[PDB]
């Protein structure tokens, strides 16, 4: 399957932005919950 | 007869491992033994072996529930 | 426009788009549930306190990655895109109940999420085995909401099965017979027949459970004359079909990707391919008690069921050998979907042989519901169905949306996924042989190290998922088009355009006069 | 009883486990045979350079691919059938012990003579005496004598449990209203650890099973002494 | 006499139009497999289309399992790639 | 009970662009509006009730 | 000929058959005045693990006070 | 025709702004990944 | 003239979505009726699903007989889909009969090992189930008479046949409820009571569905919808009611003659 050139080529920064954002943003939920897991456990 | 064993043996009637039917049949024909030989005047202690076999097979909670049902008259068996 | 097209959808392509969205969302939810399980199991002790919530999380993981990921991605999504384009049909037979099955799936997922919200929790496992689901152990609502989600998923899958069988046997071009369609059409046809003759048994079992919980019936209460072994019988007479619905579209799409990227214009042993599909479909019914080897069945019945398990094992071996044969003598192009298919073939092989080792009931008298069976169904499901899903996802994405995928980044996603999931699921062999039973939150010294290694591999799998969704964004941002598609003369779906227009096949295919 | 870095099974106590491990290594030879085969064949299809994309011949080797896995599975399943048949041969039940799985714990009854019943919880991590094991220690061992086949009637009160001892080689699902029959045999005294293998609620991980295997005379000494 | 309505005077629409087509014996809406099985250069297989561009799926050997799908455009009789039987397109606008 | 199907049929092949589910006049439009406002109004009531059950008093 | 045969079977076989079955039940229902069985609190009958979602939770959907005793007895 | 067709325009979302697509994919998959963590902390607060 | 193929292009319809959310409403209403005893959302869900099915089938009639989109190949597809739904429900009731036979062939120790379980005398099969079977068989033969009256072209004869069949079906439903009133024991009463009440109740719901579908087909005929050849509404009526007949024959034979 031959492919035509990217209409909106991504720059080193753009690739970094997407990669870093994806990792950090997706890790945020788990990370924040894991960090405050003890606080949630508190019936308080 | 007056056989004295230590543990209930293998019953060929139920070769499978679902022995709750074995204990159910043992308790049923033990009570059938009681009613039949008390009606006919025979010796009631012949099926003390039947008593020992259902006691050895099925659990104490089950037999206590069944004895209470027999005692105050709500048993689902043919007794 | 948006509400008229997507909320009021009436064509298979947009309905499959919505299937793909819901499947990706469910995959994210289940992935988070999996990292919850492995984060709780990567540490000896109780991270979450009492493991009732742990049972809730394992139940949610099972339900969302089976009844909300793989069925709506393969059976729903890939099939619902493809089989009209494969057989030349313009649309599907019953697009109204197609859209109804779609838009009734998120109510089932909302029932699942609200059941997790309810304080009772779904502490029954993937199976909803009574009297654990009875009123004595779950006096509440969450198990009822899971059963109603089961109802909704069952109705949606039933209507999908009706639509799929109808479109397959009806909208063939009139001169081609039943045995000329591509292999994915056959696989999803056998899948939909399995759905149709399986799902009402599930509906009977779960309605029976509802009436036992709420309407005071005693079908699974031994104090009322009932029997739970009836529920395992019903649930597993549905459960080995569950297996084969989750697996057979995977067979079809892996057969397509190996015959596409091997350079062949024919899959090897296609007539025998269809024979083996129908064989495992027909023996999927009569093998159901291989999950009940420890419940106290008859020895004769155990022998009959393990013998039938070998007889259902043999045509799957025919499938595997035919896959190696259609790989044979071909210029294997190193597309990432081919790598996914090769991983599927090998890891499916090892998982199936693990299943055979299970299928010996003399081994299941000690090996039942340890982590060895967990290794079984994750070797054959968390890489079988999942590896098939990624193979079809990275194969058909230029057809599906119009944007191709970078080969290096796609093989990168495959590489992290492959090594992480192997590190994830190889130690549970040792966990099961050492004897760690299923649904445990905490675990002793002898299982500590292998459980830790599996947790690290699972985090690697999480990193792979992040690479996959970055890859989706990178495709959507680069927006490179398709210059050409090879083997479009053989594959009917690709020749109509990448992506195809909204109304496909306004001109029917001129079938041969012969 | 399991040791860290465990590769195979917990070592055998019963001759049914000895035959089970021999048959397990048989199945391991089959899976390694097939896995090495498919690995090397896959390496052929990766590393080759010649191409055959012609009109294939189909029904020339499929007869071999039908007859070979058939006899593979036949010689797998024939020991399976033989072992499955010898689990329930003509038994001589010298003793009968019944287990009742209760809500996240167990109860045991030796009722053959002088009706004996006791309970079995799990010794907590903070309440462990030094040198013991986590999650496998139990405040009341299950006492059985060696070199005897003893009938074991396994049932449950409330929820489906699963009496599993992978050291001695047993697992039966304890279902309410239905007691299942197993036979315990041993070739070795000592302690063997197992667990409940069926999900049963909020403390499913917290009910293990412990078997201490003692001689006959010490077995009736314990039974007559604990009352 | 008539009682229940009869579809030859009751049904209207696509169903009526193809009943008219059936009773005059020609089908323009691809209910049936086509005709004129002759695929030479001088007499190719005739393919009806309402447009200038239409798929054809050639089963170009008898009892062949896999189909060879390819397009036809308005013009010369394009042939099947893996066999070589010819196909020529006619516009019907119906 | 007379035959008014053929007159009702020609109230369904108007090429005005009005779709088939609203082609019956204004009455089906009001039925559409009422069922569209009350499945959604029911749905918001169900989600609120599930939330009220999930967060007890 | 098929439609005329089915009409004849309906009028001369099916309708007389329903008439005879209705007459059988109607004559039986006039002669039978069933001696309500004595109440026995069998532990496997009248099981209530959860109240019903209607009424008092103790009456069945098709409750009949004359023939259907509660877990405690007849209502009269 | 009645519906606009083309490369990437058949999706229910917009493709033209890569950063906007990143933000909305981020909130979508973040809600998806964060849903069961928020569930389990809800029962941890409740219990 | 835009569509060359003889298949049918469905206009975008909201009622898939609204029926889906009505199923959501029905399930949630059952939840809050079983637990939080609120009738209101259950009634709302029932109204939504009934009304959605009402105008969904109204719209499929509108594209069938008022637009003629039910081309004979689509009619073949409709026949296939209807038969598939019938065999799906055959397997549903087969799972129910599997539950009944799993209870029946091995009577448990709680029941005394005897079927029927002691403490209940089952209703005799001799009078009221014979009346039931006679009603359903008469309804089936009357439907066959009506269908062959469609073959002949006799509108008055098939109207009379359809009113006779609907009278029989409503008679069956009302005396079904009457013997529900006049049975010695209930659904929450024993495994026997549970299983046959569940089976007969699902069958009663199905014969209610069949009776209402007969109402729909009769009212369609009274407005001259059906014709001599394209009468798939009445074809589905005959298929569904024969399914009801054979399921009632199976249930009658099994329950009322095995262990009774
Ligand atoms: C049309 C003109 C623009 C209309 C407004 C667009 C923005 C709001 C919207 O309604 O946006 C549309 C919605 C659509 O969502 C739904 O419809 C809900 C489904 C549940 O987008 C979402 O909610 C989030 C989607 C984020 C990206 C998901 C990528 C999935 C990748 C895997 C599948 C690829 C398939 C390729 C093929
Ligand atoms: C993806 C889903 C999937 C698939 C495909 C399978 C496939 C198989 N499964 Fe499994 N199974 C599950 C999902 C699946 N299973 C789940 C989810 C459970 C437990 C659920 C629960 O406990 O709640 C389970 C449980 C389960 C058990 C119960 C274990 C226990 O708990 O005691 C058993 C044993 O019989 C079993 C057997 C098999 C067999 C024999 C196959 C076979 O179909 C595999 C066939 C594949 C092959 C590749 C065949 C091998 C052939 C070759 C390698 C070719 C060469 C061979 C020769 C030359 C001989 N499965
Ligand atoms: C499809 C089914 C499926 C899948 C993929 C998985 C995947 C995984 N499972 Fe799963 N698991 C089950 C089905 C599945 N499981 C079932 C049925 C049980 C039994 C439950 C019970 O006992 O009741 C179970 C049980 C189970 C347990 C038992 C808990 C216990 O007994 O204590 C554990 C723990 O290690 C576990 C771990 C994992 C891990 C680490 C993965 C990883 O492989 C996760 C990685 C996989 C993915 C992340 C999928 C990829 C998805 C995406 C990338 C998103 C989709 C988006 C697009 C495609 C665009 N699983
Ligand atoms: C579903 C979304 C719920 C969001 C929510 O309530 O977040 C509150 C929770 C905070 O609840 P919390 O109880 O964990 O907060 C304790 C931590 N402090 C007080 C420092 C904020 O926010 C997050 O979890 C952050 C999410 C970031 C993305
Ligand atoms: C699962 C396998 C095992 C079980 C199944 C297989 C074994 C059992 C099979 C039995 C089949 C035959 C049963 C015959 C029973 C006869 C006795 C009986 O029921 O007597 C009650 C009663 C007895 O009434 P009677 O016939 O004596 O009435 C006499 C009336 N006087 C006094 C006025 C003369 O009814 C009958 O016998 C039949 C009544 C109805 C007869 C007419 C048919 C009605 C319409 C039927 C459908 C027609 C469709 C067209
Ligand atoms: C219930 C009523 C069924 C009426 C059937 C006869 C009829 O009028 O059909 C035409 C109608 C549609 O009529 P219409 O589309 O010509 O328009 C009726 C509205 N007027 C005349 C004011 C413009 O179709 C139906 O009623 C479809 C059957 C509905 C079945 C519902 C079953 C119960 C709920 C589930
Ligand atoms: C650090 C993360 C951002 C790296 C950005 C970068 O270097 O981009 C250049 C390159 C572009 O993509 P490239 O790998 O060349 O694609 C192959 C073409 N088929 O992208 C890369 O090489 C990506 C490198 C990712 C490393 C992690
Ligand atoms: C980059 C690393 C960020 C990091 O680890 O931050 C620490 C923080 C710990 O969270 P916590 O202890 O709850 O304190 C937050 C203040 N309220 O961590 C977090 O809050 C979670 C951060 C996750 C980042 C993923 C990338
Ligand atoms: C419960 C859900 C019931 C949904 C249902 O039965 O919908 C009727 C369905 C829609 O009709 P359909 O054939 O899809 O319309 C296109 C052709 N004009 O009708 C059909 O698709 C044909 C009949 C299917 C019956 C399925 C019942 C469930
Ligand atoms: C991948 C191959 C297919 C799957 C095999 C699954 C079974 C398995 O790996 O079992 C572990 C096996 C046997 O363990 P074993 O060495 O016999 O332990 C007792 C004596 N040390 O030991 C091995 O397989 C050896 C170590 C892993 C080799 C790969
Ligand atoms: C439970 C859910 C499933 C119930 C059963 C559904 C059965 C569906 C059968 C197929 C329906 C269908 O699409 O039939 C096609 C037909 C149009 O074709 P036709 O009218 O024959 O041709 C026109 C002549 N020129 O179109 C029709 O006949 C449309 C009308 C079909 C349905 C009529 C109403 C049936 C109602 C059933 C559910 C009732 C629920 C409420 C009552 C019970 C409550 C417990
Ligand atoms: Cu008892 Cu798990
Ligand atoms: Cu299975
Ligand atoms: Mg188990
Ligand atoms: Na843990
Ligand atoms: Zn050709």
């Amino acid at each position: 399957v031959h492919s035509k050139p990217a209409r909106e080529q991504l720059g080193v920064l753009d690739i970094t932005i997407g990669l870093t954002s994806c990792f950090v943003c997706c890790l945020l939920p788990a990370g924040w919950v894991l960090s405050h897991l003890e606080s949630y456990k508190k019936r308080e | 007869k007056i056989k004295n064993y230590k543990t209930a043996p293998f019953d060929s009637r139920f070769p499978n491992q679902n022995q709750t039917k074995n204990c159910w049949q043992n308790y049923l024909d033990f009570h059938r033994c009681e009613k039949a030989m008390t009606a006919k005047g025979g010796d009631v202690s012949v099926c003390e072996w039947y008593r020992r076999v259902y006691k050895s097979l099925c659990p104490v909670s089950w037999v206590s529930a069944w004895d209470d049902r027999i005692a105050e008259g709500t048993f689902p068996g043919k007794i | 426009m948006f509400i008229n097209r997507w909320l009021f959808s009436t064509n298979h392509k947009d309905i499959g788009t919505l299937y793909l969205l819901f499947g990706a969302w469910a995959g994210m939810v289940g992935t988070a549930l999996s990292i919850l399980i492995r984060a709780e199991l990567g540490q000896p002790g109780a991270l979450l306190g009492d493991d009732q919530i742990y049972n809730v999380i394992v139940t949610a993981h099972a339900f969302v990655m089976i009844f909300f990921m793989v069925m709506p991605m393969m059976i729903g999504g890939f099939g619902n895109w493809l089989v009209p384009l494969m057989i030349g049909a313009p649309d599907m037979a019953f697009p109204r109940m197609n859209n109804m099955s779609f838009w009734l799936l998120p109510p089932s997922f909302l029932l699942l999420l609200a059941s997790s919200m309810v304080e009772a929790g779904a502490g029954t496992g993937w199976t909803v085995y009574p009297p654990l689901a009875g009123n004595l152990a779950h006096a509440g609502a969450s198990v009822d909401l899971t059963i109603f989600s089961l109802h909704l998923a069952g109705v949606s899958s039933i209507l999908g099965a009706i639509n799929f069988i109808t479109t397959i046997i009806n909208m063939k071009p009139p001169a081609m017979t039943q045995y000329q369609t591509p292999l994915f059409v056959w696989s999803v046809l056998i899948t939909a027949v399995l759905l149709l003759l399986s799902l009402p048994v599930l509906a009977a079992g779960i309605t029976m459970l509802l009436t036992d919980r709420n309407l005071n019936t005693t079908f699974f209460d031994p104090a009322g004359g009932g029997d739970p072994i009836l529920y395992q019988h019903l649930f597993w007479f549905f459960g080995h079909p569950e297996v084969y619905i989750l697996i057979l579209p995977g067979f079809g799409i892996i057969s397509h990707v190996v015959t596409y990227y091997s350079g062949k214009k024919e899959p090897f042993g296609y007539m025998g391919m269809v024979w083996a599909m129908m064989s495992i479909g027909f023996l999927g019914f009569i093998v159901w008690a291989h999950h009940m080897f420890t419940v106290g069945l008859d020895v004769d019945t155990r022998a009959y069921f393990t013998s039938a398990t070998m007889i259902i094992a043999i045509p799957t071996g025919v499938k595997v050998f035919s896959w190696l044969a259609t790989l044979h003598g071909g210029n294997i192009k190193w597309s990432p979907a081919m790598l996914w298919a090769l991983g599927f073939i090998f890891l499916f092989t090892v998982g199936g042989l693990t299943g055979i080792v299970l299928s010996n009931s003399s081994l299941d008298i000690v090996l039942h519901d340890t982590y060895y069976v967990v290794a079984h169904f994750h070797y054959v499901l968390s890489m079988g169905a999942v590896f098939a899903i990624m193979a079809g996802f990275v194969h058909w994405f230029p057809l599906f949306s119009g944007f191709t995928l970078d080969d290096t980044w796609a093989k990168a996603h495959f590489a992290i996924m492959f090594v992480g999931v192997n590190m994830t699921f190889f130690p549970q062999h040792f966990l099961g042989l050492s004897g760690m039973p299923r649904r445990y939150s905490d675990y002793p010294d002898a299982y500590t190290t292998w459980n830790t290694v599996s947790s690290m591999g699972s985090f690697i799998s999480l990193t792979a998922v992040l690479i996959m969704i970055f890859m989706i964004w990178e495709a959507f941002a680069s927006k490179r088009e398709v210059m050409s598609v090879s083997y479009a003369s053989t594959n009917l779906e690709w020749l109509h355009g990448c992506p195809p227009p909204y109304h496909t096949f306004e001109e029917p295919t001129y079938v041969k006069v012969k | 009883m399991a040791y860290p870095f465990q590769l195979g099974l917990q070592d055998a106590t019963s001759p049914i486990m000895e035959e089970l491990m021999n048959f397990h290594d048989h199945t391991l030879m089959i899976v390694f045979l097939i896995s090495s085969l498919v690995l090397y064949i896959i390496s052929l299809m990766l590393t080759t350079k010649l191409t055959h994309t012609s009109t294939m011949d189909a029904q020339e080797v499929e007869t071999i691919w039908t007859i070979l896995p058939a006899v593979i599975l036949i010689m797998i399943a024939l020991p399976s059938l033989r072992i499955l048949y010898m689990m329930d041969e003509i038994n001589n039940p010298v003793l009968t012990v019944k287990t009742m799985g209760h809500q996240w714990y167990w109860s045991y009854e030796y009722t053959d003579y002088e009706d004996l019943c006791f309970d079995s919880y799990m010794i907590p991590t903070n309440d462990l005496k030094p040198g013991e094991l986590r999650l496998l220690e139990v405040d009341n061992r299950v006492v059985l004598p060696m070199e005897l086949p003893i009938r074991m009637l396994i049932s449950s009160e409330d929820v489906l449990h699963s009496w599993a001892v992978p050291s001695l080689g047993l697992k039966t699902d304890a279902i309410p209203g239905r007691l299942n029959q197993a036979t315990v045999t041993s070739n070795r005294p000592g302690l063997f650890y197992g667990q409940c293998s069926e999900i049963c609620g909020s403390n499913h991980s917290f009910m293990p099973i412990v078997l201490e295997m003692v001689p006959l005379k010490y077995f009736e000494n314990w039974s007559a002494s604990m009352i | 006499g008539g009682g229940v309505p009869t579809d030859e005077e009751q049904a209207t629409g696509l169903e009526r139009e193809i009943m008219i087509a059936a009773q005059k014996g020609l089908d323009p809406y691809n209910m049936l497999p086509p005709k004129a099985a002759s695929g030479t250069k001088e007499d190719p297989n005739l393919v009806p289309s309402i447009s200038n561009k239409r798929i054809v799926g050639c089963i170009c050997e008898e009892d062949n399992c896999t189909v060879i799908w390819f397009w036809l455009h308005k013009g010369e009789s394009q042939r099947c790639p893996n066999c070589g039987t010819h196909y020529k397109l006619v516009p019907h606008q119906m | 009970f007379e035959n008014k199907v053929p007159e009702k049929q020609k109230l369904f092949q108007e090429d005005n662009g009005m779709p088939v589910h609203l082609k019956g006049g204004a009455s089906d439009a009001l039925l559409y509006r009422a069922t569209m406002a009350l499945t959604l109004g029911g749905t918001a009531y169900a989600i609120y009730l599930l939330a009220m059950a999930a967060f007890p008093k | 000929g098929s439609a005329r045969m089915w009409k004849a079977l309906t009028y001369f076989v099916a309708l007389p058959g329903v008439g005879v079955s209705m007459l059988n039940v109607f004559l039986k229902s006039r002669h039978e005045e069933h001696e309500r069985p004595p109440f026995v609190a069998y532990p496997h009958l009248r099981i209530r693990t959860k109240p019903f979602p209607w009424g008092d939770g103790n009456h069945t959907l098709f409750h009949n006070p004359h023939v259907n005793p509660l877990p405690t007895g007849y209502e009269d | 025709s009645h519906y606009e067709e083309g490369p990437g325009k058949n999706l229910p979302f917009s493709v033209e702004n890569k950063w906007r697509l990143l933000a909305m994919m981020t909130v979508y998959f973040g809600s998806g990944f964060a849903a069961p963590f928020f569930i389990v902390r809800h029962q941890l607060l409740k219990k | 003239t835009h569509q060359t193929h003889a298949y049918h292009m469905v206009n975008p319809s909201p009622w898939p979505l609204t029926g889906a959310f009505s199923a959501l409403l029905l399930t949630s209403g059952l939840v809050m009726w079983f637990h939080y005893n609120s009738i209101t959302l259950l009634t709302l869900g029932l109204l939504t699903n009934i009304l959605t099915m009402y105008q969904w089938w109204r719209d499929v009639i509108r594209e069938g007989t008022y637009q003629g989109h039910h081309t004979p190949i689509v009619q073949k597809g409709l026949r296939y889909g209807m038969i598939l739904f019938i065999v799906s429900e055959v397997f549903f009731f087969a799972g129910f009969f599997w539950a009944f036979y799993h209870s029946s062939l091995v009577p448990t120790h709680d029941l005394g090992g005897c079927w029927p379980p002691t403490g209940i005398s089952p209703l005799n099969p001799l009078e009221v189930p014979l009346l039931n079977t006679s009603v359903l068989l008469a309804s089936g033969v009357s439907i066959t008479w009506a269908h062959h009256s469609l073959m002949e072209g006799k509108r008055n004869h098939m109207n009379q046949a359809l009113l006779i069949t609907i009278m029989l079906g409503l008679y069956f439903t009302i005396l079904q409820a009457s013997e529900y009133f006049e049975t010695s024991f209930s659904i929450s009463d024993g495994i026997y009571g549970s299983t046959f009440f569940m089976a007969t109740g699902f069958h009663g719901l199905h014969v209610i569905i069949g009776s209402t579908f007969l109402i729909v087909c009769l009212l369609r005929q009274l407005k001259f919808h059906f014709t001599s050849k394209h009468h798939f509404g009445f074809e589905a009526a005959a298929w569904y009611w024969h399914f009801v007949d054979v399921v009632w024959l199976f249930l009658y034979v099994s329950i009322y003659w095995w262990g009774s």
